[PDB]
């Protein structure tokens, strides 16, 4: 009886969205949205359709319709999803100077990023792979170990951030870490 | 508003839609994938065939997984006669009732001589590696073959003389440009219409662009992630279909040729490629509904005037002729309540989408019931600022409302005694 359009809504954090509500009743007793979020209704003369501008929309929201239709108050409701590149990408605190043959342990923390299931993070020597997971916890930890050989020496090491909104229709936004080049010596 | 006249940008708009989608086809693997028919192989035939010449096509060249019959593309399309019949009612599509479509399909495109692609055998398209071309001559086969159905199904479905009237030449340029453009949607998975054979017909095209991604893989490949893309393969099919239009055109030039007219809407004809693939697929069944229903409403009020014409130029309140004029005036007010139920959620559904350019900002991006949200709040958005309408609050462009578009781009001249979608003798 009561419809919502559009459905599924990706946007950036700070951003605004414009849902929605219409009922199958031509002459509905109520009809509104109930979300925590900030509205604004835009007077239109549809009297079985209701139009409301969600701004600053700072995380996840799933807001619902209700309409007041002589069958029943019928309800619906859509859900959004918030996305945003991590906040703070940087490796752990170690000396740039490393003697020959040590074993070496790398932590990359990942501040933030959403939404999280689509979020992984990368660790790499120049541009080489070692470790590849998805970013859990916050400040998600990944850690890799590598044993120093100085063949490398003054090689670049840095983590990366990847996030793709490439199915749901927008681009994979990246972020590059501080570079940490090691000094082999011995 | 329906002042000042306000220019006409329906082309400046896919024209700039038509840049964008060049620009980024030739960043990627737009040179390898330009195809000619005569490169393909069907059949799994490998004899030579004389394909240089498009317009020498017939129905055996396809890889149809069937083929046993006469009727290669237009097979099971419109058994009842009723795709250019004036005033056929339009349908809704089939999906799950959630987000319910305002998507009205043409009836043209419900009879689309698609009967080649949706039986197509995926085997012998890629079983030799020349799945480009062997692909662009099923698609100049259907394109060729509904030219000529659309061109023949109108002329009868109306009946029309051998001297065409110059409207009735246009209003078949247009519906053939408006089955080029259909085409396109379809090959790049933008095609609103979700039917049990279109389901089946995108599966074909996924498994075929599936391989030909990896056939000009021939190492570093552009399209890395493009099976998980919405549509399927959005990146590569949208670039295929930019390489080959020249061509998908050059098809059905072979059928549009014998129309003597060559200016107005038929100007496509001889010269050039039309740019209305790059105009979104709604807006185009906007326009001809348009067009169907002034073709409706000038047949409901001609009729309903030969039976009214007694009284008011004389009937008595209570004769045959007041009878006469009491069923006729309620017969075409059952019609037009017909068709303004499907323009009310027509003309909502296009105030949503306008109105939701101006607030919504960089990054958003929409899934629903229709794939079509995230293209078409773009178009707008590069249409607002173009207008410069992007201050809520303003109504200067005319393009605020549905019908306010069909003022400026549509062709509706046929309505009798009512040219309004805008408004802001029966009683005998
Ligand atoms: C993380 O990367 C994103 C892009 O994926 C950055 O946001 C972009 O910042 C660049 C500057 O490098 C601007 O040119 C873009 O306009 C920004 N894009 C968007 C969509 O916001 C972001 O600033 C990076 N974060 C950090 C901490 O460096
Ligand atoms: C993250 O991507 C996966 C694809 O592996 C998808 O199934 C999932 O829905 C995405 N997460 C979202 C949309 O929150
Ligand atoms: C990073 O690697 C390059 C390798 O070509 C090197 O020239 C540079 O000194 C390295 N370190 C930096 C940029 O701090």
């Amino acid at each position: 009886q009561t419809s919502v359009s559009p459905s599924k809504v990706i946007l950036p954090r700070g951003g605004s969205v414009l849902v929605t509500c219409s009922t199958s009743c031509d002459q509905p007793k109520l009809l509104g949205i109930e979300t925590p979020l900030p509205k604004k209704e835009l007077l239109l003369p549809g009297n079985n359709r209701k139009v409301y501008e969600l701004s600053n929309v700072q995380e996840d929201s799933q807001p619902m319709c209700y309409s007041n239709c002589p069958d029943g108050q019928s309800t619906a409701k859509t859900f959004l999803t918030v996305y945003w590149t991590p906040e703070r990408v940087e490796l752990a605190p170690l000396p740039s100077w490393q003697p020959v043959g040590k074993n070496l342990t790398l932590r990359c923390q990942v501040e933030g990023g959403a939404p999280r299931a689509n979020l992984t993070v990368v660790l790499l020597r120049g541009e080489k792979e070692l470790k590849r997971e998805p970013a859990v916890g916050e400040p998600a930890e990944v850690t890799t170990t590598v044993l120093v050989r100085r063949d490398h020496h003054g090689a670049n090491f840095s983590c990366r951030t990847e996030l793709d909104l490439r199915p749901q229709g927008l681009e994979l936004f990246e972020n590059t870490s501080a570079p940490y080049q090691l000094q082999t010596f011995g | 508003p329906c002042d000042t006249i306000y220019p006409a940008i329906a082309n400046q708009m896919a024209h700039q839609m038509h840049e964008d989608a060049q620009t980024e086809a030739s960043k990627r693997g737009l040179a390898k994938l330009r195809a000619d028919a005569k490169q393909g192989i069907y059949k799994k035939n490998r004899k030579p065939q004389e394909l240089s010449n498009i317009c020498n096509i017939t129905l055996q060249h396809s890889n149809d997984s069937r083929n046993g019959n006469n009727g290669g593309a237009c097979t099971g399309k419109d058994g009842n006669n009723e795709r250019f019949k004036i005033g056929t009612e339009w349908k809704i599509g089939e999906k799950v009732e959630t987000t319910d479509t305002d998507a009205y399909i043409p009836p043209r495109r419900q009879h689309m001589c698609t009967s080649n692609l949706e039986n197509l055998n995926v085997s012998w398209v890629t079983e030799d590696g020349k799945a480009i071309h062997s692909l662009l001559g099923d698609v100049q086969l259907a394109a060729k073959m509904d030219a000529d159905e659309i061109i023949k199904r109108y002329k009868k479905h109306n009946t029309l003389t051998d001297p065409i009237q110059q409207k009735d030449q246009e209003s078949i340029c247009r519906a053939v440009r408006y089955s080029f453009a259909d085409l396109g949607d379809i090959i790049r998975g933008r095609d609103l219409w979700e039917h049990g054979d279109q389901t089946k017909l995108q599966g074909h095209l996924q498994i075929i662009f599936g391989k030909i991604k990896e056939e000009i893989k021939k190492g570093n490949d552009k399209y890395k992630g493009d099976e998980k893309n919405n549509p399927p393969y959005k990146q590569l099919r949208e670039d295929w279909w930019e390489a080959n239009r020249h061509q998908v055109w050059r098809a059905m030039q072979c059928e549009l040729k014998n129309l003597k007219k060559s200016n107005g809407d038929c100007h496509y004809n001889s010269r050039g490629t039309p740019l209305d693939d790059y105009i979104p697929q709604r807006l185009r069944w906007m326009v001809e509904w348009a067009e169907w229903f002034c073709k409706m409403q000038s047949q409901e009020y001609d009729k309903l005037m030969k039976q009214c014409s007694q009284c008011m130029s004389d009937c008595r309140k209570g004769d045959v002729n007041c009878t006469s004029c009491e069923q006729a005036c309620e017969e075409y007010k059952k019609k037009i309540k017909k068709w303004e139920k499907q323009w009310n959620k027509i003309k909502d559904k296009y105030e949503e989408l306008y109105l939701q350019a101006k607030i919504a900002f960089a990054g958003t991006s929409f899934g629903g019931g229709d794939r079509d949200y995230q293209q078409m709040v773009h178009f707008f958005k590069e249409l607002q600022k173009v207008t410069g309408d992007t201050t809520l609050g303003d109504t200067t462009s005319p393009y605020s409302t549905a019908a306010g578009y069909i003022h400026q781009e549509g062709h509706v001249d046929e309505c009798t005694e009512q040219t309004q979608f805008c408004k802001n003798a029966c009683k005998c």
